Formats: C-alpha cells, structure tokens, sequence
C-alpha cells in the first residue's frame, strides 16, 4: 500500500540519469564559435578559420 | 545612388550563380567575411539582401 519506501533506489537511478543527460544535452553548446553542429562549420568555411 | 540614400534590393526565389561572379576580374575587391567564396555555389539561402 504505502509508496515511496524505497527512496535510495529511485534516489540512485535519477542521479545516474540525470548526469546522463546534462552530459548529452552540454552538446548544443556554442562555446564561443559560430555554430554547434560541425557539419555546418565544415560546409561554410574555408580550413584556415 | 548616393552614400546617405544607399539603394536596397530585396532578392528570394531564384538560383544564383556565384561562381560566374568569382571567376570574373572586373572587381577590384571581393571580401567574403562568414563564407568561403568557392562555397557559395552549394549553400541554399532565403532573404537575400543586396
């Protein structure tokens, strides 16, 4: 019947996805360059910039 | 026109040719600043200014 007996499993796996994904979503990060896909970077731009 | 009443034009739904523009030497300056110029012929914009 009662819920919310077994925090420090439930505790532990959010910790670990949580983690996770800040990780995943630092990707779309800018970073001071002009763009944060590399693709575009590469299909714009001569290599010396 | 003149300096202070620059002429603005307005350019959407075409295919241009860049490379007929580069190759000719009848500039005597062109300054490509975000883009490659010899990259230009791949890129597909909207809103073009001129």
């Amino acid at each position: 019947s009662t819920a919310s007996a077994l925090g420090k499993l439930q505790n532990v796996v959010n910790q670990n996805a949580q983690a996770l994904n800040t990780l995943v979503k630092q990707l779309s990060s800018n970073f001071g360059a002009i763009s944060s896909v590399l693709n575009d970077i590469l299909s714009r731009l001569d290599p010396p910039e | 026109a003149s300096v202070y009443a620059w002429n603005r034009k307005r350019i959407s739904n075409c295919v241009a040719d860049y490379s007929v523009l580069y190759n000719s030497a009848s500039f005597s300056t062109f300054k490509c600043y975000g883009v490659s110029p010899t990259k230009l012929n791949d890129l597909c914009f909207t809103n073009v200014y001129a």
